[PDB]
């Protein structure tokens, strides 16, 4: 029978306390939801270890016989349990598969209502039990609920287990080599667990390493089409090569006219040369020799001679000597093995073989010979020697390994190997205009990208199998646990189901409504969670809008919201320094030597992380401090009804404002962090002296010291700066400040509800928390070193070998820590354009009013209020926002007098029955007269243009 | 992909993993470049049936239903701009969806005005729009309709000599094709450098796996590792600082997006 | 396990079989001690820039 394991059986993996912070880890799990099979004792396969649990009320189970052979025939681990108490054997049991119960030697050890749980397996020697205790209520199922297991063994004891046996209802499953995530709670517990390779969902909880995950898009890991089979090419020629003719034959050459032999058209075993004792040596310059069975050569040459022990040495790239000036000399990038033996028997007897350009040969002459009696010592022998020179796979394929070959199987991805090409892709006919003598062809990647096949000599493309990024499409842990699969650019042929031109779309359902995006999936796809499933749809641009234009249709807004439209910019990084030397080399000698040989890497390295962490001051600096002074605020707060009272300083209060200290809230070794400058309480005064100057005195201390004026009357400043005539401030006060107070009211419960409208300054301490911890995570990478702990070189190799592994362990850290200044350095650029942007939106924006619109958060701009965040700013930009309209009549002109006037400010409306001049950003309608418009010309002139009556302001008085 | 490589550049650390996440970001911030310049509109204004903007032609700029459904303009500029482990992924917004959404931008800024990056799109006459914008100026708006159909004929010329000029000379779009030619020649660059050597024995990875035992060929795949991940870190460090300018200049066009297109400015030149 | 650090005793519940603890990025923040089985703070011994 099969039952469900649910999350049942994870186990602490590393005796490692942490404190509510989640880890990822790699080892042999109980897969979720995986089938356990259920039994009522028969032995099993233990497999790549076990998961076990006994339900028990009445103490029935008694532990286990693991091994290879679950009993005494060889490696063998009799398991036994009884309460507090543990016994171990692995000398040959008495006993068969179980004993009784109530009703040439080396090792031994000692030591329903519930459930004990367990996991078994070995690595590196060491056997291990992980184990659980806890109360149940039911026989027939596993519990849907977690608890991890704790270890109990941990014995070097080095047998191998394969099978196992119980002692004594009961539960079994196999665990598998897998990524997990695991929450350690606040006691160091672990709490919950993911497994990764699970599902989509768990995918995207170990991509951001936590148990919750937002709605979003995530690149979880990469796709490609597996090689469904393999196929293997070479010509079809059953011919064997003569090697048994050329290692034998009755004299080898004297070197200065040494023999050269093709060899052609053929199969050749190298693994009868290679496994041959016949040979003293078998070096070979580019090939290792297992691997040539595996390839076929272009052309082969046998390159041969009889030579002294004392010169065998010589015949290799790079060398010189009385064979190597003259008599036979290589390529120093040669192609071949050199083949060698010492040849007594098969050369003394004797002076016949004679000695004096890359494979040169000359006979011109007095030249010597070697001496060989059978009395030569071991450097004096004659030895036979062979150089089997190689062409390369440039060319026609001649000489090849003794492989099978096989179908051409098209239109499948394949590993193929053609004359010893091996790769991977999907072979096809092709329309290449392939030369005659040509073999194959290559991508500019110089990859091969056509091949000839050598049987039928026709003409094959070579494709890469389909591949593409795995992105997931999760609705938030929050809303649901149904996920999406986008594959991307592969067709989902190669893969409900649904084709984007972004790649293949699973588990998410087509829909064809214009819905707005809430996920972005690519090519103009988006996801949405609604009544449930993950729908995918081309999304809209928005709503549609068909805008009621006509040649005399206009839309004057009636009424505005002012708004506190949060924007929000990073200002500083989090000031960093680093000790060069403690990080490279923890102050270690040696390696404190070693980066001397580098130069001004350190130094160049302090200077521009100095030069970062002067220019973060420098920027904190150029934003906060262009103001002269600490102006600072009145004890009365008389602002015509405008409530700063949350924005300004708390003096019970850091003298942080309250908006400021929600701000403060909602945001959260060789390296140091630097302090700033202005510490947070010197930049909460500056901040202050902004604002309490912003309030008091507005623009003008911009510019000269703070000129102080009423608040109502700055606002009246700000309404003329967006062309809104200032009585619009006036004529509505309480109520603009009502909004404003209100508006203040959301900022305080928007900042409160969500950390996604603290969103740049979370994420720019994510980044710098990130990247500092990518650094000191590249201390414990290798880089190809024997060790990531420096010591663990320095106590273990020698002196020499250690300054090798250092010197790369240095090359690696070195070359990280140049990526991480790089990514310090361009994320200062990224920092120091929202910094000069700071810096300006305080100079225009807060010192000022910017006309630069939509410069301040989103609307026509009034002012706005600074407040300080960690390594950042904020900005209450009060925007005028207009939101309600009519829609009304308008011409550009008003004819009279068969003049055209014109509105000096604003713009000619009607209503349908009367015709005013209004102010361009609020219905104010007025009376038309000579003190709104001016004339120009003659009306004929203007298209649009129509008649009316304008006042002369001066009538009444004529009249009186 | 290759098992005896890969396992060799995992011992490289967070390397390839923040290369890929630096990639991505730069992916990202593609398409947020591209939002943050064009979805400065929160609607798709869609183009009124009848065209009487005064006078100024619009039929070259806005799309043709006809057609993705580009303008012509769009049509003369997609003409002029012309597998290894690499990838494209596509805009967001699509190629498409970006005509809808410049043909927005464009509809808004015809048919009301600055308003739409305020407020709601709040429809304004063509004729009465440039009021607004030769006031921008300090040039009195008398000097608008008393040119109003030379002016008509004026824009309608300069964009045909637009029109020419694009369709005459490619490297009228000096800065795209440049842009286009330096993300083609930094990939064809790291291409080429999958086949420089690097004092390895072999420019083709799987030659060195098909030659060497993997006992061996650790030291040429190490070389060879280390040459590409150095020519994968120096492409990512030009795609971070080319993206800086890009990024620079999508800011800046964002900025012209908001105060030369949503608006007016008084920043002159 | 090695280095140079202030120790401090101190009040962190590792369990029975916890030998070390771990900051937020690999760094061992505490330890038990192999005698008397109390929990010890290791603070990184002082460094900056003169
Ligand atoms: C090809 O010609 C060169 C001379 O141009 C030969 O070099 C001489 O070799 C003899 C060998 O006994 C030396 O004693 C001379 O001193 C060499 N002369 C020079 C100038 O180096 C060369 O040996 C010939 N090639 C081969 C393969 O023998
Ligand atoms: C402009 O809009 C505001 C709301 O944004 C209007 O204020 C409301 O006025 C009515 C009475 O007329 C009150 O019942 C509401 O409680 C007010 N709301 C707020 C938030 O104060 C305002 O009256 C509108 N002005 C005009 C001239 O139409
Ligand atoms: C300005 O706003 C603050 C709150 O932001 C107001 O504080 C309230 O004051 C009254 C009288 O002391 C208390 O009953 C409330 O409980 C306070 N509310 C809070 C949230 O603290 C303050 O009264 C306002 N002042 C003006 C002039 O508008
Ligand atoms: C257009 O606006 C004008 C002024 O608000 C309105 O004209 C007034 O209408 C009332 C009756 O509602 C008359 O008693 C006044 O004598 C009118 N004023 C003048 C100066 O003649 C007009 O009614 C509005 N029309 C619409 C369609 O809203
Ligand atoms: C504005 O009113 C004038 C009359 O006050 C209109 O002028 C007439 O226009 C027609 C067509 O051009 C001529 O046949 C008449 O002879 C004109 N009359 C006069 C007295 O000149 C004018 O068309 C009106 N314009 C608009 C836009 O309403
Ligand atoms: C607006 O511009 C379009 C071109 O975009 C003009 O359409 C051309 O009109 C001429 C005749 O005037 C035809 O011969 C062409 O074939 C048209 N070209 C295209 C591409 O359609 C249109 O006439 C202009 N309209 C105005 C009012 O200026
Ligand atoms: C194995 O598990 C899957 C769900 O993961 C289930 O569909 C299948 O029926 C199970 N098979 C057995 C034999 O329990
Ligand atoms: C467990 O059994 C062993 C012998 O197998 C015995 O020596 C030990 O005292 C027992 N302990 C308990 C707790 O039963
Ligand atoms: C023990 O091993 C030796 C060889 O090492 C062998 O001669 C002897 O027969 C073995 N005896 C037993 C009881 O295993
Ligand atoms: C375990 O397996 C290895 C081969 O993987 C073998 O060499 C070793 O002898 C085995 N262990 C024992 C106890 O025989
Ligand atoms: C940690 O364990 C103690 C008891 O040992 C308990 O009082 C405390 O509540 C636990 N911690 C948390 C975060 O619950
Ligand atoms: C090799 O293939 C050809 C046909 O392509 C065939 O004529 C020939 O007989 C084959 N070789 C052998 C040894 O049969
Ligand atoms: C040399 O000849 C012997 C038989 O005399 C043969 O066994 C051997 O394999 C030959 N050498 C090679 C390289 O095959
Ligand atoms: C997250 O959970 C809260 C309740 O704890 C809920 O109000 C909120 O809407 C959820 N998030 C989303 C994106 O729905
Ligand atoms: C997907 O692949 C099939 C062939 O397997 C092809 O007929 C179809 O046109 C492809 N579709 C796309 C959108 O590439
Ligand atoms: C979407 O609409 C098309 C017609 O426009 C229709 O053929 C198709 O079945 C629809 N699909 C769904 C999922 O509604
Ligand atoms: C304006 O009026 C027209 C009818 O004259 C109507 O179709 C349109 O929807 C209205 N637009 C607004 C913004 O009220
Ligand atoms: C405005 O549009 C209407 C309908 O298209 C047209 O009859 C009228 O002549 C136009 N007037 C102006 C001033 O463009």
């Amino acid at each position: 029978a099969y039952t469900n394991s649910f999350t049942r059986g994870v186990y602490y993996p590393d005796k490692v306390f942490r404190s509510s912070v989640l880890h990822s880890t790699q080892d042999l799990f109980l897969p979720f939801f995986s089938n356990v099979t259920w039994f009522h004792n028969p032995v099993l396969p233990f497999n790549d270890g076990v998961y076990f649990a006994s339900t028990e009320k009445s103490n029935i189970i008694r532990g286990w016989i693991f091994g290879t052979t679950l009993d005494s025939k060889t490696q063998s681990l009799l398991i036994v349990n009884n309460a507090t108490n543990v016994v171990i054997k692995v000398c040959e049991f008495q006993f068969c598969n179980d004993p009784f119960l109530g009703v040439n030697c080396t090792f031994e050890y000692v030591s329903f209502k519930n459930l004990r749980e367990f996991v078994f397996k070995n690595i590196d020697g060491y056997f291990k039990i992980y184990s659980k205790h806890t109360p149940i209520n039911l026989v027939r199922d596993l519990p849907q609920g977690f608890s991890a297991l704790e270890p109990l063994v941990d014995l070097p004891i080095g047998i191998n287990i394969t099978r196992f046996q119980t002692l004594l209802a009961y539960y079994v499953g196999y665990l598998q080599p897998r990524t997990f995530l695991l929450k350690y709670n606040e006691n160091g517990t672990i709490t919950d667990a993911v497994d990764c390779a699970l599902d989509p969902l768990s995918e995207t909880k170990c991509t951001l390493k936590s148990f919750t995950v937002e709605k979003g898009i995530y690149q979880t890991s990469n796709f490609r089409v597996q090689p469904t089979e393999s196929i293997v090419r070479f010509p079809n020629i059953t011919n064997l090569c003569p090697f048994g003719e050329v290692f034998n034959a009755t004299r080898f050459a004297s070197v200065y006219a040494w023999n050269r032999k093709r060899i052609s058209n053929c199969v050749a075993d190298y693994s009868v040369l290679y496994n041959s004792a016949s040979f003293s040596t078998f070096k070979c310059y580019g090939v290792s020799p297992t691997k040539l069975n595996d390839l076929c050569f272009t052309n082969v040459y046998a390159d041969s001679f009889v030579i002294r022990g004392d010169e065998v040495r010589q015949i290799a790239p790079g060398q010189t000597g009385k064979i190597a000036d003259y008599n036979y000399k290589l390529p120093d990038d040669f192609t071949g093995c050199v083949i060698a033996w010492n040849s007594n028997n098969l050369d003394s007897k004797n002076y016949n073989y004679l000695y004096r350009k890359p494979f040169e040969r000359d006979i011109s002459t007095p030249l010597q010979s070697y001496g060989f009696q059978p009395t030569n010592g071991v450097g004096y022998q004659p030895y036979r020697v062979v150089v089997l020179s190689f062409e390369l796979l440039h060319a026609p394929a001649t000489v090849c390994g003794p492989k099978k070959s096989t179908n051409l199987v098209k239109n499948k991805c394949v590993n193929f190997n053609f004359n010893g090409l091996t790769g991977t892709g999907v072979l096809t006919e092709s329309n290449k205009k392939f030369l005659p003598f040509q073999q194959f062809g290559r991508d500019i990647a110089d990859t091969t990208d056509a091949v000839r096949d050598p049987q039928t000599l026709e003409i094959l493309d070579i494709t890469p199998c389909s591949f593409g990024g795995v992105s997931v499409i999760t609705p938030g842990t929050n809303t649901s646990n149904q996920v999406a699969v986008l594959y991307q650019g592969v067709n989902c042929t190669e893969v409900n189901v649904f084709q984007t031109r972004a790649g293949c779309l699973i588990g998410a359902e087509h829909v064809n409504n214009s819905y707005e995006c809430d996920i972005p999936i690519g090519a103009g796809i988006c996801a949405s969670y609604q009544t449930q499933s993950i729908i995918a749809y081309t999304m809209s641009l928005g709503a549609e809008n068909s805008v009621a234009y006509s040649n005399n249709s206009i839309a004057i807004p009636t009424n505005f919201t002012i708004s506190v439209t949060t924007e929000i910019l990073p200002v500083s990084m989090t000031k960093t320094s680093v000790d060069c030397t403690m990080y490279i080399c923890g102050d270690s000698t040696e390696c404190s030597n070693l980066l001397l040989q580098y130069g001004s890497f350190c130094t160049q390295l302090n200077r521009a992380l100095t030069g970062i962490a002067v220019e973060q001051d420098k920027n904190t600096q150029e934003v906060f401090a262009q103001v002269k002074q600490i102006y600072k605020t009145p004890p009365i707060k008389d602002f015509g009804g405008f409530n700063f009272s949350q924005i300004l300083p708390d003096p019970s209060k850091s003298k942080r404002s309250f908006i400021e200290d929600l701000l403060f809230n909602k945001v959260t070794n060789g390296l140091t962090v630097l302090p700033p400058l202005l510490t947070d309480e010197m930049i909460a005064q500056y901040t202050s002296a902004l604002l309490a100057g912003t309030i008091t005195s507005g623009w003008t201390f911009g510019a000269g010291a703070a000129l102080q004026i009423p608040f109502a009357m700055q606002m009246a400043y700000r309404f003329n700066g967006i062309g809104v005539t200032q009585n619009v401030l006036y004529e509505n006060q309480k109520l603009i400040a009502n909004q404003f107070n209100s508006a203040i009211g959301k900022i305080q419960d928007s900042l409160s509800s969500t950390a996604s409208a603290l969103g740049k300054l979370q994420d720019v301490v994510n980044q710098n928390a990130q990247a500092l911890n990518t650094l000191v995570k590249q201390l414990s990478s290798n880089f190809g070193a024997i060790s990531s702990v420096l010591n663990d070189i320095l106590s273990r190799l020698d002196k020499v070998e250690a300054e090798v592994q250092i010197d790369r362990l240095i090359t690696g850290r070195l070359q990280s820590l140049q990526t991480y200044v790089t990514q310090q350095l361009i994320r200062a650029a990224e920092i120091r354009a929202s910094a000069n942007l700071a810096a300006t939106k305080m100079s225009e924006c807060v010192l000022g009013q910017s006309k630069r619109v939509d410069f301040c958060g989103k609307g026509y701009h009034l002012m706005s209020f600074p407040q300080s965040a960690p390594h950042g700013v904020v900005f209450l930009h009060v925007t005028y926002v207009p939101a309600q309209e009519k829609n009304f009549t308008t011409a550009p002109a008003i004819c009279h007098d068969g003049k055209a006037h014109f509105p000096r400010e604003g713009v000619f409306v009607s209503n349908g029955t009367h015709w005013f001049v209004t102010q361009r950003n609020f219905y104010e309608p007025q009376i038309i007269t000579t003190d709104n418009t001016f004339v120009s010309g003659n009306c004929d002139v203007v298209i649009g243009i129509v008649n009316n009556t304008v006042y002369d302001p001066l009538q009444p008085e004529l009249d009186s | 992909d290759s098992t005896e490589c890969s396992n060799l550049l995992l011992q490289y650390g967070s390397f390839c993993t923040q290369l890929n996440r630096a990639l991505t970001g730069i992916a990202v911030e593609q398409d947020k470049n591209t939002q943050e310049v064009f979805a400065q509109v929160k609607q798709i204004y869609k183009t009124p049936p009848i065209k009487d903007f005064g006078g100024f032609n619009f039929s070259q700029i806005l799309p043709d239903p006809s057609k993705s459904k580009r303008s012509f303009i769009e049509d003369l500029l997609f003409n002029k701009v012309t597998f290894n482990g690499l990838t494209v992924l596509p805009p967001l917004l699509t190629d498409e969806m970006i005509a809808q959404y410049t043909s927005a931008l464009l509809a808004g800024t015809i048919t009301s005005g600055w308003t739409f990056g305020a407020g709601a799109a709040l429809q304004i006459p063509f004729a009465m729009q440039m009021a607004y914008r030769f006031n921008g100026i300090g040039v009195t708006q008398n000097v608008l309709y008393e040119n109003q159909k030379l002016i008509a004929n004026q824009f309608n010329s300069a964009i045909g000599k637009i029109q020419d000029s694009l369709s005459s000379t490619a490297s009228a779009l000096g800065k795209l094709q440049d842009v286009v030619n330096q993300n083609a020649q930094a990939l064809n660059t790291l291409v080429k450098q999958l086949s420089s050597n690097f004092g390895a024995i072999s420019s083709v990875l799987n030659d060195i796996l098909s030659r060497l035992d993997k006992v061996e060929a650790e030291v040429q795949i190490d070389r060879l590792i280390t040459g590409r991940l150095q020519s994968l870190q120096t492409y990512v460090t030009q795609q971070l600082i080319r993206a800086a300018e890009i990024r620079a200049s999508a800011n800046l066009a964002a900025t012209k997006m908001s105060e030369c297109v949503l608006g007016q400015s008084k920043r002159v030149d």
